[PDB]
């Protein structure tokens, strides 16, 4: 059903590897109550298998919030 | 010349050690200078900006 609907409606339709740079941006603003920090490294692409173990690695580091009961 | 040796029995060895230290320093000063430049490039190349929301 979806395929025939697409053929009905969507038939009338038309037929740069980025460079990771180690750097920093510091927006110093002492008026803000809390400091936000985000630190990253060059990761893999979507098709790279290494995405699977790396997520596991992140799962080991985990996440925390002040409202967590753990 | 003999009296020169008598006053400075370490003359020749002193000159030899001086040559060795000159070579070592001519090797090291550029290297440590390069290490300092490597560490300090983060600040030397940094670019400050002022963005008042006003």
């Amino acid at each position: 059903q979806l395929l025939d609907l697409a053929q009905k409606h969507f038939s009338s339709l038309s037929g740069t590897p980025c460079r990771f740079t180690g750097s920093e941006i510091r927006h110093r603003d002492d008026a803000l109550p809390l400091a936000h920090v985000a630190i990253a490294v060059e990761g893999p692409g979507w098709a790279n298998p290494d995405n699977v173990p790396l997520q596991v690695a992140n799962a080991i580091i985990g996440h925390y919030d002040s409202t967590y009961g753990g | 010349t003999f009296l020169r040796w008598a006053s400075e029995p370490e003359h020749d060895h002193r000159k030899r050690m001086g040559l060795k230290m000159l070579m070592m320093m001519g090797l090291l000063l550029p290297l440590v200078y390069a290490m300092k430049r490597h560490k300090w490039s983060v600040l030397k190349s940094r670019k400050l900006a002022y963005r008042p929301p006003k």
